[PDB]
Parts: structure tokens; C-alpha cells; sequence
């Protein structure tokens, strides 16, 4: 009976992981109360995962939400599907950090740290087999790259074998939002790359290219994108939910994903991807859900694909289907984008086949992509930063919290040594 | 309506737990005696003459 | 008296061994929920079930196998499934973590703890026997609790129960068809391990019975309730021998000392080959001469491997059915006189024939016909070798540069058994090749 | 400061008790 | 330890008022679902009207 | 030993063909172009016909009192409604009682209520015989009892 | 059937035990004006030991009400469930005790003992087998402190085997609320040694912890504050009011508690208290039970527990539980942290399990904690008390009212060496 620790850091952190528990709520059917009204029983067999049982048919969920200012706890506890989280797991301060990293890692977050680690040692001494843990926050932002690398660190240090999964909405290239957002991702990511067993890295305007260019929706808003970030995270965790013909939980994912232990950032990808004029019309069918699976734009980061090679996939498929046709599509789909993928390394696919599609749908699919086109996204990050460090531009906010340059120095390097290892085994021969 | 509707739903008495020992309720339950009735009329008490 | 226990160890190994039991409760008349719905019963001769069954006294039969999975998924949906009040609840062993695809986590850390229930359970169903006839081991070599528990489950036993038949049937991937990235690794690790310890390796390949199920049964796009199907079919047909009466019963015993001529070898292919569905099914003679050759037939084996660029050693004919001698001798001639089909110069008597009996029964959620007769054709030759250098290939161009290996590394297992597992299955090899030749 | 270890000790022997009379024994 | 009472004070506050809150969200939910009912009557009525 | 989910499978809604199929006869022969559809439809063999076959072997509106619905001319407010309380092991709301009886009412002689007798402070229980002094005459150490 | 005889001393005293007879009124199903209202017939069978059978249905509370002030005993008169009380047993003086030790000891609480004892000795022999003597005051002023500790060594005086606790609110150096509080505080201490079976001393500062931390509460109030003590109290007397299947009176408390006789100082609890908000999102369970009775914060003294060693624990349920389950749970307890827990005593746990819950809840426990962090209350109430005399302030009083400054000092002398008994205690190795 595994456990997933959620928590949630940050604005960002906060409204997708409430789309989350929304989502995966209505998959175990349970209602805004808490109390379960499900019609089968495999939604009942595995709610101990992220539901501690309460008094009577409520259930609880397992996330510790963690931000330096109540603006957003109380939102995200008045809005929808927020009266079910448990009152002593909303852990906020006074003051905030506001894309403010050296406030959220080094003097405001600090100060919230050992309520929010004791909330969490709580919940995992409540848990009994304890999987791992996953942090949904925003690279780019005060308390959510801060503090939610800071926290990433203690629970490294408090349970260094239990498994480890971020889901890091992480900056693009032109939507920017935000003028210190290269100094919040370039800091987070040099704690997150050493720290982290697997960072998913979704990107905004990679979410807004699929939201119009799949979907239409000329309006396609912000829920719509936690909609789609939870619809991938339920994706992944399906496996430990529900019976399949060929179950893999985080752990196998992580085993058949990484290869070396720094290679360890992935690209999302959900293709049951329709129009709302071609719902009725379209066939999900296994050879095109492989299709839009391994469409280019249908990533999640910002990045080709195409300009890159991919080391491993993942593909989740949910629902009834036959091995056969899939195994067999993953075959061709290998052969024919060969110069794609990775020569010394055969099978490049793992498959997870589990027996209950996400409600609304009949047959799904979800990706994962440890592809070396994330370096792209690195570089990005990297000269953008450069561009602004080698002026001291914005600094002397990050230096009056008691950081120096020499942090910014360490994470330009640690950048840079994460882009050479992703660069050379793109070209990298095998004899 | 639902304001007054919702008052009660939530200032609602707490239930008060049923009051029996965990004895009397494992190892004790409802039986009532019989006796034998007489069927020679045993039953004078004050004059009778002991067998 | 003829008991048999069986473990099905791993998801592969649960998923098989659900299909398996019912394909026995089905032959034996046993109802799901354990009794005999023959109510008239009648005492006769009906003493066939014991090999895979065990009176309670009180009408109910428990079977003799121990289902055992580290994560509590597959082994809790047999337990929540119609099979529930079958099997003894003590047998269905679960874990907390599975072993992730990593046979250090099988073999070192989490095995260590489950090993010990798990062998108290073996324990206590060898305790209940008269003679223990053997041990069928259901497992993958993808990955995980089939690959490394598995082996250290085999070692514990072999130090344990010393002389027992311990054939096992083994889910080996295929050269393409596969879903799983350190699965050669475990493949590698785990036949180094598993050499010593086992007896029988009856070899089957995902791919291959995927061939199977499209070119004869034709089923186009199959699941892997199919090939569990045709997995119990073919484990079915070896247990016949020791469940029905027969003319020519083979035994464990008889068929180890009629295959295996050294032991490493103990590597045989199984094809259980009247394998055409229903719709084309009764239009055809389906005697024993055409099932024979449709057994001797490349296009048939159920594991990848062509047999024509190989030399046949040993094989052993199990028919199933109304079967008489004089036609099984005439087909065994007509094979014999055929030329493409190659046996090696040491071995002139290369078959042992035995005939059962009882014919196979219909599963009604299958698409196997009711057919009267079968043949089962298990045939040791060296046509293995070319799937023990796809795999050594495969090994060779991911160890090259080490990918993959700090799972195993920082999790128990050295640096270096990979490298003495390579050099066992190069050593396998070599063998290979002294006996071909 | 006194061993109250061997207070007790000697006060149990002597038979006392009551923390009065612990006081007055000391 | 007047940090320490003010942040208890914080606490409970903002406890009381998100309390108040999901309850005065309850109401709206429930008479919004009300105001459903009653213009799932009203298009009734429309359908039988278009048909007369 | 029937279960709950088997009137609610669709793949339920069919028999295989072995099953089904006993002799040379079909009892509902697929033809080629349904066989085609069902194989370009990609569809598990337990509803393709080449394998299985199906054969066997308003409301109302509100009414509600506009008179008082007019009279309301204020709004239930949610943020008083009693404030909280530890009572009956619990906090919970409790509301406020308004009235307040925070005036003394002892008096110095012992007077008759309507809940028994006034208590009458202790030093009034010497006037007359004076039974405790705080230095007794008592030969015994320990009182009368 | 046994007896215990309630004693209320001072204000505090007073307050507490008018919330007392009002919690233990309707668990015992006993309305306002004294008949039995009661739905099972477990509550009226050991009705006698707190209620005298009187005329008809009227069950009269066997307590004297004490103080030298018509104040808080014509409020208790005035107040809720305050015509319960016998007229009698109402005795008061018209003086004032001037929160001055020598005042209510020597002077006038002196002449109005005699009559208290009288009224004492009458409930006493009018009880039938008399288990022993409750009594409610405060250390931290006059009608509490002196006149408290003359009750009680007279009745010590008068009856030297029954059973004596004291509850007793300790001060608090954050509350404060009085200044010559540690004079009556250390005045008084040792006037409780030699006296009092045992003393559960209650911290105000600590209630407002719990209430703060625990209960939210926002504003806590003394009738809250009441309302908790009393139902600490109900729990520690509950076995001799409902049968269960693992009895232990006030005796077995001490004999099991108290290793050696000035060791007699305990730290009580209670634990289930959940915010309003948060009652819901937790399953009552023992588990939750024991670990939020074994909390830092629930504990009602001011010190700290990991600061000392337990000497002992005793853990009383209340409710249907599994014994398994609640023996794991107190090994459990034992084993995580055996450190704050005295090695020379192996498995000092008494648990004490009995039937019935508390109006209203599933199931209950509280808590009663000899340990040897107590000894840090008296450091500060001695660091008080050493400051304010070695000006001699507001010394003037107690010199004036007939007392020694060398009896100031024995008094002192006497705290200290309760200090280092404890502090040797603790620093004891094993052998
Ligand atoms: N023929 C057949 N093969 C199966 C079946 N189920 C799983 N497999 C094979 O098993 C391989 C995957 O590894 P698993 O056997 O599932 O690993 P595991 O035994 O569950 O152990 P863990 O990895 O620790 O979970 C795949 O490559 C499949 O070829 C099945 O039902 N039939
Ligand atoms: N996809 C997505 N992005 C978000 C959401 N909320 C915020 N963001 C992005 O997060 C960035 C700001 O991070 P922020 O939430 O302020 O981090 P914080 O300061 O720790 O709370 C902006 O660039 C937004 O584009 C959301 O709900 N969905
Ligand atoms: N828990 C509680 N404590 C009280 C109450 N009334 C007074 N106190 C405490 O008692 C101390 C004062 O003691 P006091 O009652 O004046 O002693 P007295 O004059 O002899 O009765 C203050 O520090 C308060 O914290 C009460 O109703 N409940
Ligand atoms: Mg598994």
C-alpha cells in the first residue's frame, strides 16, 4: 500500500495542485466534502495512496501546501474543492518573497521551514510503505524556487532513498513574465539537478501552443493549463492507483528513465488531444495516440525534440488496448525516427499499460522524455543570466539577504556543466 | 433559508455513545426466566404441610 | 500421490499462473468457488486431481501454489477476482515495494526480507504431501521480483530441498519486442544465477506468441490473456502425464533423463502446436501426422529462433487425446525422413513419444477449438545460441559505456557481476557451440 | 548536597515512610 | 514572547475567517444550485411554449 | 457466486466462438465486410466478429411567500453567530446569553430565598455560644466525630 | 462504595470547582436543580461517590467551598448549576486575605479553619468508606496558597491514610498577574511537601499554549480554561465512577506513579482537542491518541518534558479500545524515545482503561506525568523569590503580620533541596 507525499509551493504550486486534487478526486470519486460516492470498488482498493481515511466516508488528502503569504492559501482554500484539505496543513507567514530567491531560500523561508518539515514528518510517519514525495512548484518565482528547493534539500537529507519527483513550471522563452526570473530558475535548478530523482520541467508557452493549436480555444485561460499539467501528473501516478496489465510506479519510470543520475529532466506529454467539434468524430486508437504521443508540439517544454536525441521515453497507456499493437507501434516508431534516438542504447521506450482510462475519455496516453533538446532550455537560462550578471543588474536585492556572488558563480557553473553533459551524448558514438 | 438551513447542519448536537460496559455487551444479553409452573399447587405457603 | 508445487513469482508469473489455475479447475471439474459441482460425485477412479490439488475434508480443494509479487497490485486483484475463496490466503504472498525493474532490489535488499515467509510457505506445502514431484517456477526475466527474487528463491531452494525437478517456464523478450530498458541487464544477471539452480528452462518470447496468435489463431491485436492462455495450454500438456492415466505416461523424471544430455543444457523449446481457432478449425482432418508437422514447422516455435540454423538433440512428443501408437510411429518416421530437419550425429533415438488419455479442454473465454487431438512438442536444440548473442549484443553495446549501472552499483550488487554474468553466458555459449558441433 | 539515594535507602530500612517523617530522619 | 503571541493571534484569525468563509461559500453554492433548479423549470416551460 | 460487475460489462455482451461453436455451422456467419470494419476499427478479439458472436447456444417553480420575501429587508449575517467555546470537550460555537447578573447579592444576616437559604459568612457562628474557638479546650488532641 | 470529598480554596479554587461539579453534573446526568435526568443506569450506580443521597431524587455534591471574601462564592451561587450546593458547606469569611501567605495561615484564615474542619469531618463521617480528599487552590495568592495548605495539613492531621490530591494552579512568570507571587508560591511549596499525596500541578501559561496551538480558539478564556482542567480532572477520577476492563483508583495512581514519597508532582493532559474547523479531518483513533497525549505541547506545566527524564507515566482511557492496541501503542512511545525515560525503572507505563467515553465523544484519554523537567518551575519560581529577597520586598507584610525572615529562608533552603533530589534523580545511571 505505497504513498505519495504532495506538496504544494508557491501561487503556481498552489492552483495546479488544487486542479490536482480536483482531478484525481473525481477520478476516485469523491465529492468537494470529502466523502466518497464512487459506483465501482477499484477506485476504493487504492485511496490509501493519497487519502487518509477520517471520521465516517471522508478522506483526506496527503498535501502539505507551503507559502511565505496567506493571498493564496486563503484562495486556494475558499475556491473549489478546497474545503477537503486538512486546516493544519496550509503553512504561511507574514511577509512573502515575490521572485525574491534569497527571501525564500535564506531569511523568510527559513523561518517556516521546521513548521512545514514537521507537517511533513507527519504525514510520512502517518504513511506506512511512503513512495516518495512530489513538490508541484514554478522555477521563476520567490517561494516556489526558494523555499521549495530549501525543502527539496531537507527532505533529501530527512529520507535520502524514498523517491523524488518535481513538476517545475519552469520559464520559456517569450512569454518572460517576470524581470529576475533567469537568477529564480538558474538558483533552483542548481539545487534541483543534485537534489531531485526526477524534475519535469512544463513550460507555459509550450501549454499555451498546445491548448490553441490542438484544442482551439482562443480563450484558453489558466485553469485550462492546471487542467492539462494535472491531467499529466494523474498520467503518471495511474499505475499506483489502479490494476493494469503491466504496472510501473516512479520508481520504475526513474530506473528505465535515468541513466546516469544528473540526466534526470524530462518532457511531459498527454495525447488523448482532441478539438471540441472533433470529439465525436475522432477514434483513439493505439497507432494515433502513438502519433500525437510523439508529436513535436505536443511537448510540454518549450523545446524540440527535433534538435536533440532522445536517451529514454515512457509511455503510459490507460485503458483496454492490446500489447501487441503497442509494443509493435513502439517499434516503428523507433525504426522510422532512428536518427532520433540514442544508439547504444536498444529499447528506448518503456511501456506501462494500466486497465482504467481517465474518466471522460476511453483510451489515453501519457509521455515521458528524457531527450537532450532540454538543453536548449538550459542555455537559454544560462545567457540570459549571463546577460544580466555580467552588468549586476537586480543584484544587490539578492546580495542585502546575506547571499554573494559566489552562489550565482557555483550555479552558472553547475548550469553549465548540466548543458556539456547533455550536449556530448547527443553526438556521443557508440563505435 | 439555506443560511438557518446550514446553521443547523453545522450546530448540530453531538451523538451520545451507547452506555453499556464492553462486558455486558459481549458476554451478557436479554433472557428471560421461566420457572416450571406447578402442576400439584404447591402453593398454600402458610398452612401447608412440608413433603 | 504425484504432487506438484508451483510458484509463480513476479506480475508475469501471477498473471500466468491465473490463467494456468483455471485452466486446471476447468480440467478437473473444479468450480471457482472450490468444490465439485458434480453433486452425484460418484467415488470411482477420481484420485487425478492430487497433483495440483489437496482434499480439506470437507469437499474443498486449496491448490498447491504460492503466487508471490512485491507490489500489492496483481496479486490483490486475484484476491479481490472471482478466484478469491480458491486459493489459501497464506499462499498469496505481497510485498510493500516492488524491486523496480532492478535486480539488486530483487535479489539484495527488499528479497531479503520476504524470502523467509515465503520459503515457510513452500514449507508448509511440502509438509502437506506424500512425495513431492517437483517444483514449477512461473517467472519473467524482464525484470525485478521474476528476475532477482526469482534467483535467489531458486538458490534458497536448491540449498534447501538439494535433488528436486525444478523446471521453470521463463518469459524471455524478444530482439524487438520488449518494454523495458534494463531488462538485458537483468536477463544477464539473472541467467548466470538461475544456470546452477535449475533443471528445465522452458523458454517462451512475447514476439513469438504473438506470431503465433496472428498467423493461426488469428488474432490480429492480442492481449496477454491470450498468451497466459496458450502458456497453461502447453504447461498443461506436460502435467497431463502426472494427472490423467494414459498409455504412455512421461513423468518429470522420464522426461529430464529422455531431454537433457548434460546439464547446461537444460534449455528446450516448447510448442504446443494444434493451435488454429474455431472458425477455421473444423473444416480440417487435424490428425497426428498433420499436428506433427505442423510441430516441425519454423514458423511455430514459440520462442524467437529459427530451428533450421541449428541442430536438433532430444525431443519429446506429448499427445493429448485419441491418439494411437501406429500413428504417432508413422509421423516420427516421416519427420525422421524428412531432410530439413536436422538432428544431431550422437543421438540416433531423438524422440520420446508419450500418449495421454484425456483430451484438452475449451476455455469458454478463450479462442483455443475444442480439439480432439494435440500434440505438445518439446524439443533441446541449439537454435538458442542466436538469441544469446542478441542479448550479449545488446549487454555488450549498453555496458560499454556504463549506462544504467549505479542503480544496481549504489543498491548492493558490485560493479564487477556484471561482468562475471557476461563471462557465465559466454562460457554458455562456448558449451553451445562443443555440443553443435 | 546530601545523597538522597542513600537517604531513602537507610529511610526505608528504618521504616518511615511519609515524607514528614523523610524530613525529620534526614 | 510578544512574537510569539502575535503569531498565534495570526493563526487563529485567519483560521476563524477561512472557516467563515467556505461557510458562506457553502450557502452560495446551495441557493446558486437553487437558481438552477428554478431556470431548468423556466427553459421547460420555454420548450412547451415553442411547441404550442 | 455471481459478482456485481457483470451486468455492466459490454465485453460481457457476447460469446466466443469456441464457446459458441460446435460444428462445421456457423450460427451467425460474419461476413468479410464486417470482419474488415472490426479489423480497420482495431478491436480487442472480445468484441470482434470474427471471434465472438452474440448469439447463444417535468418540475415545478417556487412558491414562496412573497409577503415575508418583501419584509426582509436585512441580510442573515454569517460572521457573529456566537463565537467559539470549549464546551462538552469540544469547541463550538456557543452564543452569548446577553443578560448579566454581575451585581453581589450577600447580605450580612441569614435571609430565606427561592432557592433555600442564604449561605451567612462563618464568623456569624459565634454569637451565642461561640462552639469554635481557635483555641479549644479539648482534652483529646482530635475532635469530636 | 468510596468516597471522595471536594475542597475548593480561593477564587481560582473556587472558579475550578463550580466548572468541575458543573462537567461532572451532566456526565452524571444531573440537572440544575439537584434530581437525576440520567438515560442509563450505569450513571446512577456510583453516583455516592461524589453526591450525597439526600431528600427525594436530590443528589447534593459532597464539597466545601472556601474563601476569605463574599466574592467568587456568591458568583458561584449566582452562576449556573451553583444551587446544587448545600447552604452549609458555603463557609466564608467577611476579611480579606490580602494575597499575603501569613494572612491566611496564621491570621485571619485561622479562626474560620476550625469551622472548615468541622464541616470536613461531618462530609467525612457521613461517607461510608471515604477513598480520600480533592482539593482545588493556587499557589499565587492568599485564600489559595495559606489557607489551602492549612486545610490540607490539618486534614493530613486528622486522617493519615486516606488518599490526598491537590490540583493546584502553579504560577507563571508570562502571566504573572500577582507580585508577590513567588513569596506565596515558595511559602507554600514546601507546606505541600510533607502534606499532599500527590499534586497535579496546573500552569496557566501552558493552558494558553494548548488553547493557542492546539484548541485555536482565538480568544481563550478562563471559563474554557476551567471547562479543560475539570475535564482533566473527570478523566484522572473516572475509573471510580464507570466500570471498565482495567480499573485504577486514586491509590493505584500513586502507588503505580510516585517512585519515591517528594516525587509526588505531576504534569496532566488530555488529548482530544481538535480546533472546530479541524475536528472533522481527523479519525479518532488511539494511535493519534497516545501521540497527541505524548506531545510536548498538551502537557500543563510550563517545562518542557525532553528538557528531563519521566520518572513515570500513567495513561488513562477512556472508552472501547483493543488492549493490544493501546499496550503497543504506549511501548511504542517507550521505544522511539526510551531517552526521556529513566533506565533504573524498566517499562514505567500504567495504563488504565475503563468504559463509558465522555458525553459526546468516541473516545478519550488523559494524561498524569511524573517527570524530572519539574524541577525547572521551581528554578524560576526560586530565581523569583531569591530577587525579591535580597532587597526585602515587600517584606514589610509578612514580617508585620507575625513571620521570620528565617523562615522565608528555610522555606527556600527546603525548594532547593526538592530541586536537587530531582535533579540527582534524573542524573542517576542505571547501576
Ligand atoms: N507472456 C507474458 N509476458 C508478460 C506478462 N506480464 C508481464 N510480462 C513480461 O514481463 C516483462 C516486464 O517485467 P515484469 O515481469 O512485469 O516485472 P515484475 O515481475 O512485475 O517485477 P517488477 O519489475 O519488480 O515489478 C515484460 O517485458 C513482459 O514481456 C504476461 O502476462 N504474459
Ligand atoms: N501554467 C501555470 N503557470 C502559472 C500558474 N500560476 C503562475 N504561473 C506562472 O508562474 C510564474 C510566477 O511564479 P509564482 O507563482 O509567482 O511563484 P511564487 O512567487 O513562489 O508564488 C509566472 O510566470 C506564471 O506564468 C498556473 O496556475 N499555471
Ligand atoms: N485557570 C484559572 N486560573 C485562575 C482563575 N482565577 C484566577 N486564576 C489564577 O489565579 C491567580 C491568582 O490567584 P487568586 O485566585 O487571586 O488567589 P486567591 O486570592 O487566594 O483566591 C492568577 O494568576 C490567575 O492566573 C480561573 O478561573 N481559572
Ligand atoms: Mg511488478
Amino acid at each position: 500500500m505505497r504513498e505519495i507525499v504532495h506538496m504544494q509551493a508557491g501561487q503556481c504550486g498552489n492552483q495546479i495542485g488544487a486542479k490536482f486534487w480536483e482531478v484525481i478526486s473525481d477520478e476516485h470519486g469523491i465529492d468537494p466534502t470529502g466523502t466518497y460516492h464512487g459506483d465501482s470498488d477499484l477506485q476504493l482498493e487504492r485511496i490509501n495512496v493519497y487519502y487518509n481515511e477520517a471520521t465516517g466516508g471522508k478522506y483526506v488528502p496527503r498535501a502539505v501546501l507551503v507559502d511565505l503569504e496567506p493571498g493564496t492559501m486563503d484562495s486556494v482554500r475558499s475556491g473549489p474543492f478546497g474545503q477537503i484539505f486538512r486546516p493544519d496543513n496550509f503553512v504561511f507567514g507574514q511577509s512573502g518573497a515575490g521572485n525574491n530567491w534569497a527571501k525564500g531560500h535564506y531569511t523568510e523561508g527559513a523561518e517556516l521551514v521546521d513548521s512545514v518539515l514537521d507537517v511533513v514528518r507527519k504525514e510520512a510517519e502517518s504513511c506506512d510503505c511512503l513512495q516518495g514525495f512530489q513538490l508541484t512548484h514554478s522555477l521563476g518565482g520567490g517561494t516556489g524556487s526558494g523555499m521549495g528547493t530549501l525543502l527539496i534539500s531537507k527532505i533529501r537529507e530527512e529520507y535520502p532513498d524514498r523517491i523524488m519527483n518535481t513538476f517545475s513550471v519552469v520559464p520559456s522563452p517569450k512569454v518572460s513574465d517576470t524581470v529576475v526570473e533567469p537568477y529564480n530558475a538558474t538558483l533552483s535548478v542548481h539545487q534541483l539537478v543534485e537534489n531531485t530523482d526526477e524534475t519535469y520541467c512544463i513550460d507555459n508557452e509550450a501549454l499555451y501552443d498546445i491548448c490553441f493549436r490542438t484544442l482551439k480555444l482562443t480563450t484558453p485561460t489558466y485553469g485550462d493549463l492546471n487542467h492539462l499539467v494535472s491531467a499529466t501528473m494523474s498520467g503518471v501516478t495511474t499505475c499506483l492507483r489502479f490494476p493494469g496489465q503491466l504496472n510501473a510506479d516512479l520508481r520504475k519510470l526513474a530506473v528505465n528513465m535515468v541513466p546516469f543520475p544528473r540526466l534526470h529532466f524530462f518532457m511531459p506529454g498527454f495525447a488523448p488531444l482532441t478539438s471540441r467539434g472533433s470529439q465525436q468524430y475522432r477514434a483513439l486508437t493505439v497507432p494515433e495516440l502513438t502519433q500525437q504521443m510523439f508529436d513535436a508540439k505536443n511537448m510540454m517544454a518549450a523545446c524540440d525534440p527535433r534538435h536533440g536525441r532522445y536517451l529514454t521515453v515512457a509511455a503510459i497507456f490507460r485503458g483496454r488496448m492490446s500489447m501487441k499493437e503497442v509494443d509493435e507501434q513502439m517499434l516503428n516508431v523507433q525504426n522510422k525516427n532512428s536518427s532520433y534516438f540514442v544508439e547504444w542504447i536498444p529499447n528506448n521506450v518503456k511501456t506501462a499499460v494500466c486497465d482504467i482510462p481517465p474518466r471522460g475519455l476511453k483510451m489515453s496516453a501519457t509521455f515521458i522524455g528524457n531527450s537532450t533538446a532540454i538543453q536548449e532550455l538550459f542555455k537559454r537560462i544560462s545567457e540570459q543570466f549571463t546577460a544580466m550578471f555580467r552588468r549586476k543588474a537586480f543584484l544587490h536585492w539578492y546580495t542585502g539577504e546575506g547571499m554573494d556572488e559566489m552562489e550565482f558563480t557555483e550555479a552558472e557553473s553547475n548550469m553549465n556543466d548540466l548543458v556539456s553533459e547533455y550536449q556530448q551524448y547527443q553526438d556521443a558514438t557508440a563505435e | 433559508k439555506v443560511s438557518q438551513e446550514l446553521q443547523e447542519e453545522i450546530n448540530e448536537p453531538s451523538p451520545v455513545e451507547e452506555y453499556k460496559s464492553v462486558t455486558q455487551k459481549d458476554f451478557y444479553d436479554d433472557e428471560f426466566e421461566s420457572e416450571l409452573p406447578a402442576p400439584l399447587y404447591e402453593h398454600n405457603v402458610n398452612t401447608e404441610q412440608p413433603i | 500421490m504425484r504432487e506438484c508445487i508451483s510458484i509463480h513469482v513476479g506480475q508475469a508469473g501471477v498473471q500466468i499462473g491465473n490463467a494456468c489455475w483455471e485452466l486446471y479447475c476447468l480440467e478437473h471439474g473444479i468450480q471457482p468457488d472450490g468444490q465439485m459441482p458434480s453433486d452425484k460425485t460418484i467415488g470411482g477412479g477420481d484420485d487425478s486431481f492430487n497433483t495440483f490439488f489437496s482434499e480439506t475434508g470437507a469437499g474443498k480443494h486449496v491448490p498447491r501454489a504460492v503466487f508471490v509479487d512485491l507490489e500489492p497490485t496483481v496479486v490483490d486483484e486475484v484476491r479481490t477476482g472471482t478466484y478469491r475463496q480458491l486459493f489459501h490466503p497464506e499462499q498469496l504472498i505481497t510485498g510493500k515495494e516492488d524491486a523496480a525493474n532492478n535486480y539488486a532490489r530483487g535479489h539484495y535488499t527488499i528479497g531479503k526480507e520476504i524470502v523467509d515467509l515465503v520459503l515457510d510457505r513452500i514449507r508448509k506445502l511440502a509438509d502437506q504431501c506424500t512425495g513431492l514431484q517437483g517444483f514449477l517456477i512461473f517467472h519473467s526475466f524482464g525484470g525485478g521480483t521474476g528476475s532477482g527474487f526469482a534467483s535467489l528463491l531458486m538458490e534458497r531452494l536448491s540449498v534447501d530441498y538439494g535433488k528436486k525437478s525444478k523446471l521453470e517456464f521463463a518469459i524471455y523478450p524478444a530482439p524487438q519486442i520488449s518494454t523495458a530498458v534494463v531488462e538485458p541487464y537483468n536477463t544477464i544477471l539473472t541467467t548466470h544465477t538461475t544456470l546452477e539452480h535449475s533443471d528445465c528452462a522452458f523458454m517462451v518470447d512475447n514476439e513469438a506468441i504473438y506470431d503465433i496468435c496472428r498467423r493461426n489463431l488469428d488474432i490480429e491485436r492480442p492481449t496477454y490473456t491470450n498468451l497466459n492462455r496458450l502458456i497453461a495450454q502447453i504447461v498443461s500438456s506436460i502435467t497431463a502425464s502426472l494427472r490423467f492415466d494414459g498409455a504412455l505416461n512421461v513423468d518429470l523424471t522420464e522426461f529430464q533423463t529422455n531431454l537433457v544430455p548434460y546439464p547446461r543444457i537444460h534449455f528446450p523449446l516448447a510448442t504446443y502446436a494444434p493451435v488454429i481457432s474455431a472458425e477455421k478449425a473444423y473444416h480440417e482432418q487435424l490428425s497426428v501426422a498433420e499436428i506433427t508437422n505442423a510441430c516441425f514447422e519454423p514458423a511455430n516455435q514459440m520462442v524467437k529462433c529459427d530451428p533450421r540454423h541449428g541442430k536438433y538433440m532430444a525431443c519429446c512428443m506429448l499427445y493429448r487425446g485419441d491418439v494411437v501408437p501406429k500413428d504417432v510411429n508413422a509421423a516420427i518416421a516421416t519427420i525422421k525422413t524428412k531432410r530439413t530437419i536436422q538432428f544431431v550425429d550422437w543421438c540416433p533415438t531423438g524422440f520420446k513419444v508419450g500418449i495421454n488419455y484425456q483430451p484438452p479442454t475449451v476455455v469458454p473465454g478463450g479462442d483455443l477449438a475444442k480439439v480432439q487431438r494435440a500434440v505438445c512438442m518439446l524439443s533441446n536444440t541449439t537454435a538458442i545460441a542466436e538469441a544469446w548473442a542478441r542479448l550479449d549484443h545488446k549487454f555488450d553495446l549498453m555496458y560499454a559505456k556504463r549506462a544504467f549501472v549505479h542503480w544496481y552499483v549504489g543498491e548492493g550488487m558490485e560493479e564487477g557481476e556484471f561482468s562475471e554474468a557476461r563471462e557465465d553466458l559466454a562460457a554458455l555459449e562456448k558449451d553451445y557451440e562443443e555440443v553443435g558441433v | 548536597e546530601r545523597d538522597f539515594i542513600a537517604l531513602n535507602k537507610a529511610c526505608i530500612g528504618a521504616g518511615l515512610v511519609t515524607a514528614s517523617d523523610q524530613f525529620q530522619y534526614r | 514572547a510578544t512574537k510569539y503571541n502575535a503569531l498565534c493571534d495570526l493563526k487563529n484569525d485567519w483560521e476563524k475567517t477561512t472557516d467563515r468563509r467556505i461557510q458562506s461559500n457553502t450557502v452560495k453554492r446551495r441557493v446558486r444550485s437553487l437558481m438552477q433548479q428554478e431556470e431548468f423549470s423556466l427553459e421547460d416551460r420555454r420548450q412547451r411554449l415553442r411547441e404550442m | 457466486e455471481v459478482p456485481y460487475y457483470v451486468p455492466q460489462y459490454p465485453t460481457f455482451r457476447r460469446a466466443q466462438l469456441a464457446a459458441v461453436k460446435e460444428g462445421l455451422y456457423h450460427p451467425s456467419l460474419p461476413t468479410f465486410r464486417r470482419m474488415d470494419m472490426d479489423t480497420a476499427a482495431h478491436r480487442l478479439p472480445d468484441e470482434h466478429c470474427r471471434t465472438t458472436t452474440g448469439v447463444g447456444p417535468d418540475v415545478k417553480s417556487l412558491r414562496l411567500d412573497w409577503a415575508k420575501a418583501k419584509d426582509i429587508k436585512e441580510l442573515p449575517q454569517i460572521k457573529n453567530t456566537g463565537q467559539l467555546r470549549f464546551s462538552g470537550y469540544a469547541v463550538r460555537y456557543q452564543k452569548p446569553a446577553i443578560s448579566g447578573s454581575w451585581r453581589y447579592t450577600f447580605t450580612q444576616e441569614p435571609r430565606l430565598d427561592q432557592y433555600g437559604q442564604r449561605p451567612v459568612p462563618a464568623n456569624i457562628y459565634s454569637r451565642y455560644r461561640d462552639t469554635f474557638p481557635q483555641y479549644s479546650r479539648n482534652m483529646s488532641t482530635d475532635a469530636f466525630r
